[PDB]
């Protein structure tokens, strides 16, 4: 039954006695489920170290991974460019999933097209699919550019993107001067960040490889900024703000900030501001190119060094105090601009918040996961805060990245209990947080289930989740936050210290039991 | 408003397409004309989507793993292939269930083989067998395993049926292979068909020789209800209040046991005809179980369906049905009395998947609103025949609408509310038009039954009458 | 006992068995405590309607007020001026308390002095204290201006600030030209915001009243901005940013943003950037003066309208969508600068966030409290969001403000279930949230105890607290948040939606009990 004055959604409508009785009758009558004693025993078994050893002996089964396929990152990189349509050569279900994922993370329209390849395309190869798709896309949506990525289905059958695009141009399906950069993005190699790398390398090679003769390094007195796979608009904004404050002329290649943050004013804009083709063409004339996330921009680094002849600095991601300082120092060295007093004041204020919150931050234990550069920067910042990153997980990491993170942890006394895991999924991390309980775990929304599991063991075993990373689905407008620079460091520090304080407040809210520590001042 | 106006709008929006695209898209846009039940009324469906048009359809894997097989609780569904398809589909659908996740329930979880380059080059059958071994090791209380193929599996020629048979014989476990490669078919509908065929071939006949289960003259099985936000539970409480015994529930809060118990049921109540009609027809042919459609959207459709269902049984069931209707009348009467004045005379446009574009019209018109446009992504001509009676005269019908077509239709019709999925939600919210998600119920729900109608009315009033829509225009602009 | 590896602070040290036994023995032997049944009965009685009527019949007792005394606001106003020392003429305990309060809220050094009037000064007056204190303060801390407030002790005995300062100057204790503005701030009148008003009026009258002959309205082509009692640095920052983006010449008088956000770089700056004496002297030449908080700037408005001949606009606090629009439109009308495209885009993005989060925000019930202008703006924004501000409390409000808020509520359909309370403290609000339970309550840290009380009645009766306002003591670096403008509206919206989602996630975390609604996507 329902009351019109107080309408109940699924929670807590299905907690009513009639619904409870109906569900109990269904369970005891037809579900044939195991007795609650067996379920409880097996759950307790899953929280032990024997189950942890069995879990970590896995070699063929992946349970709750933390990564995606390459064309997702390829689509994001394509969106980073001005009036550019992402075009995935392959099956339409992949594009539907990409759009749904990005829509749920960003709560913004995401534009992407497919050529809808089918059984016949799997037999004959999707050449007519590409011709008709390019014609239809340019006619219907009128993009200045079409950036072509691949679906694993087109990668298995070995479709030739270059020949297909060339034949589409020869047969008048698209004009010859129309920019159609392409990239092979196999879903069985790497992850989404690899797809971002491949798509950016393809676009840069399209716009620069044949025009390399008349380019002089440092002619336009600019610095090329390549951000990589970034899902925080605040990171683009903070990089641009810091570089404009320094008086440095910059070119942010693949800037999707405007298209992913269009205003609501009764009008829908398919295309917003992005990296124009003029900037892409004039990029080899820059003084140097800085890769914000160098651990998934290897192919881009190779291309930029070999072809543009840019001496790409060995820079870490500008996350936290030390690495933001190193980034700013390198930018000042490259561009010749001194660091202004505004950035110095911002750094001083970040240090002020660090000293203010060090008492509550010190000694805390964190299990974190995410992308390689983001995870490394978070580990560095936690080490700067006196925190212990006990469990470090990166599904899409490699051996060299693990070596770099191990060297970072060794240089600090707070990484003594740390352990980096690569190639591990979130079920492994569930086992880890059950057997070596941390204070908090930092990651995307997929960690919430882990938290639930811990709370089921007991209130004293619950490991709360702090949502920093991609994708965040159960919270709103967290994609507008910042993780780079002193601004991002301030936001991260505030989030961590306030999560600790909420946990302490909740644990001490019991009157005449634990409320003696329910302090007003903390 | 006028049929000629709608036809002119169709011809105007079709102008930008090339000749082939325009010719193909012409057959998929129509103006509704009741008493017409055929593919004659310029409506062709279940065809290949035009490349490069930014469609909305999914894939066969989405129709099989994400719709039919996923909501089964005590079963592990392995996305055979690269990471990707399995990750984007994890916990995307709100098929509610009761269970201890990770121990005896696995709907939320994501099991995959995570294909690498070596698995593409050398195949992935031995990897699949090892994966089944590890699944048995780490998840003892699972009651079955289903493998869902992705595009490379069908491309590289991997024999998953032999592995499934061998491992099922070895472990005495029900291992169901599903060849739901994404490139198969044109949309999720072929995924529905393949999943239904797998259910028939590997699960349904498991207890044909058994006679332990005790039957009852009032045995019904809900099929096609995936418990989106608790819809299946809300319908099941109504059915059981009538005196019936819901033995099986496909597939939202469903287990493999009740899928095997379905052949013992007297009557099969189909909610989603589009996805479960194959299994309904097979069960009617083999076990002789009659199946009937029902609609629990809105009190009018709910009462009609309850009376029709009770008509198939003795007089006691019909008396109990009348008792239930009388008991629930005051609640939905109060809901409609509260919410109809705030929603009366509002125009709604819908674009949903298999049958929701037609099943929800009764609830909307029961609140005082008119549906001025509807369409499907993957429905067949049977669904269009069924919906032509439901739609009002001179109303727009669209099949596999592209982004540009739906954008222009919304620009010209100017509806007060749009009910669709997540991929067009923010597009239409930018336009300043109230939008409601008709796939996930905007994370609200349920929408079935009388309680569902109350929640639906509250949500419609909340979205349609929100002050934010009145503030889209800056005061210093005209 | 303490494990050296895992050291336990008071929580959870005092949950040990030995401590529990010792505490139980002490309570049972020497406390003469009421039986737990009597305590439970009394508490259940306190959470009832009869107790609510008894509590609201109070006329002499105040329990848990939400307001401070005038000299606190006077000190905050004085801190906003360049190289200015706040000087409270009276007893030192007041200044110690003011400094502790502001230190705990801002986590920043707060400089204020007292003349340490004692029993002897209480009997004979504090003119000698004034002379000695002014001379000592100028000699030691070297300010460019000393702003004098009063303690209730000096206000009762009628100490003449003007005569005392004039005698100090005429006897050579301070230079005759040194600026010593003064204000009478009785603690038994109004509240801290009234003290801010009094101090600003005193400073303006000190710098402008005598030199009114050569002043012409609009000469400097600027708009004066009077921010009132503000404790969010982001509010000053956003006002300056919006005015600068619009290309408007502005003079923000009493700017404490720099002195309350000093960088930590190994050097202590007692004074940072503030409003200069030249700005205060040139203020009458401005086109107009805008009061950000008009409900506690009555004396300032009267002085500005009567002396400077500025026609102060009738603008509300720029909080939310509509009022920020009116503020920007009025600034454009006064200054002639068109509203730029950046502010239009920011408003559009705020509208987009509102549209994205309306489903979760709609219908929520909020109790709330704070200062008059802040409460008014929060109620307006909540009505814009579709929420229901059921309990509106303002201890330092008046009948005119109550009428204004009632008119605001009656203009919206979401104000039907709203009641405004003036002269009520947080015990009244505790009764209200027990009787007419709201979904959340928005206020300062003092509401945490109320939340604790609700949790004692049961987990289903708990009313969570959202910390927006002053003072915030149990969280870190929340004073850097923004409340005014589109940026503040976005911040408040994000806080509210994510609080709702956190509560929903907590309520649905029980496995096999309520986890069917533990949705990954929300
Ligand atoms: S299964 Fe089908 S698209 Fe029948 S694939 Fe789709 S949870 Fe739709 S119109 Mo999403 S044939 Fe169900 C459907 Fe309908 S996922 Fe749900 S809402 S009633
Ligand atoms: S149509 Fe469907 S969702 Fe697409 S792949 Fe094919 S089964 Fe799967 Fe998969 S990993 Fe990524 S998302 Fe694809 S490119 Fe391959
Ligand atoms: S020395 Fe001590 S703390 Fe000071 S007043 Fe005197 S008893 Fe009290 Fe009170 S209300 Fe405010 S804080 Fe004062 S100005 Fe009066
Ligand atoms: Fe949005
Ligand atoms: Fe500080």
């Amino acid at each position: 039954s329902q009351q019109v004055d107080k309408i109940k959604a699924s929670y807590p409508l299905f907690l009513d006695q009639d619904y409870k009785d109906m569900l109990a009758k269904k369970r005891d009558g037809f579900e044939e489920k195991y007795p609650q004693d067996k379920i409880d025993e097996v759950f307790q078994w899953t929280t032990t170290k024997e189950y942890q050893e069995l879990n970590f002996q896995r070699e063929a089964l992946t349970v709750n991974p933390a990564k995606a396929c390459q064309p997702l990152g390829a689509v994001l990189c394509a969106l980073g460019f001005e009036k550019t349509m992402p075009y995935v050569h392959g099956s339409q279900g992949c594009v539907a999933y990409f759009r749904s994922y990005f829509n749920r993370h960003f709560r913004e329209p995401v534009s992407c097209v497919s050529d809808s390849m089918t059984e016949d395309a799997a037999v004959f190869g999707g050449q007519q699919n590409m011709k008709d798709g390019l014609q239809n896309c340019k006619a219907t949506y009128k993009p200045d550019m079409i950036a072509v990525s691949t679906t694993c289905m087109a990668e298995v059958i070995g479709d030739d993107l270059n020949a297909f695009i060339n034949n589409s141009k020869k047969e008048g399906f698209i004009p010859d001067e129309f920019p159609v950069p392409f990239a092979h993005t196999p879903s069985f190699v790497g992850s989404h960040v690899t797809g971002w790398d491949n798509m950016f390398e393809g676009i840069a090679r399209y716009f620069t490889l044949k025009s390399m003769d008349d380019k002089v390094v440092g002619s336009n007195k600019k610095i090329n900024i390549v951000p990589g796979f970034e899902t925080y608009l605040g990171n683009f904004r903070v990089i641009k703000r810091m570089l404009s404050e320094m008086g440095v002329g910059y070119s942010l290649l693949s800037d999707p900030e405007e298209v992913l943050d269009t205003p609501a004013d009764g009008q829908f804009r398919m295309y917003a501001g992005g990296t124009t083709q003029e900037e892409m063409k004039d990029a080899p004339n820059a003084l140097n190119t800085v890769l914000l996330q160098p651990w998934h921009l290897e192919k881009t680094k190779k291309f930029v060094e070999g072809t543009w002849k840019h001496e790409v600095p060995k820079l870490n991601i500008p996350m936290g105090l030390d690495w933001t300082d190193e980034f700013l120092m390198k930018v000042s060295e490259i561009s010749g601009q001194p660091i202004p007093a505004s950035l110095t004041k911002e750094r001083g204020r970040l240090v002020d918040m660090m000293t203010d919150s060090h008492t509550w931050l010190h000694g805390k234990r964190f299990a974190l996961w995410g992308d390689p550069d983001f995870v490394m920067g978070l580990v560095k910042f936690l080490l700067e805060l006196g925190c212990e990153p006990v469990h470090i997980l990166c599904h899409n990491g490699n051996k060299r990245w693990k070596k770099a993170v191990d060297a970072i942890l060794a240089a600090s006394p707070y990484g003594k209990n740390a352990t980096v895991y690569i190639g591990k999924d979130l079920w492994h991390l569930r086992s880890l947080v059950f057997t070596d309980k941390p204070d908090f775990m930092i990651g995307n929304s997929y960690g919430k289930f882990i938290q639930r599991d811990t709370l089921h063991k007991g209130k004293e075993f619950e490991v709360p989740l702090i949502r920093i990373g991609f994708p965040i689905f159960d919270r709103h407008h967290l994609h507008r936050s910042t993780t780079l620079g002193y601004e991002g460091a301030m936001q991260i520090l505030t989030t961590l210290v306030n999560s600790i304080l909420e946990r302490l407040d909740e644990e001490t809210r019991g009157m005449q039991a634990t409320d003696y520590n329910h302090d007003l001042v903390r | 408003m006028s049929r000629e106006e709608v036809e002119s709008l169709i011809q105007e929006v079709l102008e930008v397409y090339p000749e082939k695209a325009r010719k193909d898209r012409n057959k998929h846009l129509a103006v509704n004309d009741p008493a017409v039940t055929q593919s004659k009324k310029c409506i062709i469906s279940n065809k290949k989507s035009q490349p490069g048009l930014m469609t909305i359809r999914g894939c066969a894997y989405a129709g099989s793993k994400g719709v039919v097989w996923g909501p089964i609780k005590d079963m592990i569904h392995i996305s055979h292939g690269p990471v990707g398809c399995g990750q984007y589909s994890r916990a995307g659908r709100r098929n509610y269930y009761i269970g201890t996740t990770g121990v005896n329930a696995f709907v939320t979880m994501n099991f995959t083989s995570d294909f690498q380059e070596k698995d593409i080059v050398f195949g992935g059958d031995k990897k699949l067998a090892k994966l089944i071994d590890e699944v048995e090791t780490l998840f003892p209380l699972n009651k079955g395993i289903s493998v869902q193929s992705e595009c490379p599996i069908g491309l590289i020629g991997d024999d998953i049926e032999s592995v499934s048979k061998v491992k099922g014989a070895e472990l005495s476990k029900t291992i169901v292979p599903v060849r739901c490669e994404g490139f198969r078919g044109v949309s999720q509908s072929l995924g529905h068909h393949i999943a239904n065929d797998a259910v028939r071939d590997w699960v349904l006949g498991k207890r044909d020789e058994d006679t332990t289960f005790a039957s009852t003259p009032y045995d019904v099985a809900i099929i096609g209800d995936y418990n989106i936000g608790g819809d299946a539970w809300s319908s099941r409480i109504l059915l059981e209040e009538m005196g019936l015994r819901c033995v099986a529930q496909w597939s939202g809060d469903g287990s493999i046991s009740e899928i095997e118990l379905t052949p013992k049921v007297k009557l099969n109540l189909v909610h989603c005809y589009r996805s479960m009609n194959y299994i309904s027809r097979h069960m009617e042919e083999k076990y002789g179980i009659p199946w009937m459609e029902y609609n629990f959207f809105g009190p009018t459709k709910t009462i009609e369906s309850l009376r029709a269902i009770a008509a198939k049984f003795d007089e006691s069931i019909q008396k109990k049905c009348e008792e239930v209707i009388a008991k629930y009348k005051p609640e939905w009467e109060a809901v409609v009395a509260k919410y109809r004045p705030r929603l009366e005379g509002k125009r709604v446009m819908l674009y949903i998947g298999g049958l929701r574009p037609r099943h929800v019209i009764g609830a909307y018109e029961d609140l005082g609103m008119e549906v001025v446009g509807t369409g499907y992504e993957f429905a067949h001509n049977d669904d269009y025949d069924r919906t032509m009676k439901e739609m009002g005269d001179s109303t727009l019908l669209y099949d596999d609408v592209t982004g540009y077509e739906f954008e222009e239709f919304v620009k010209r019709i100017k509806p007060d509310l749009i009910g669709s999925g997540i991929k067009e939600k923010f597009i239409f919210q930018k336009m300043g038009i109230p939008f409601r998600e008709m796939h996930s119920w905007d994370y609200s729900g349920p929408y079935h039954g009388f309680d569902g109608f109350a929640i639906f009315a509250r949500d419609m009033d909340m979205t349609l009458n929100n002050p934010c829509w009145k503030k889209l225009q800056a005061p210093w602009e005209a």
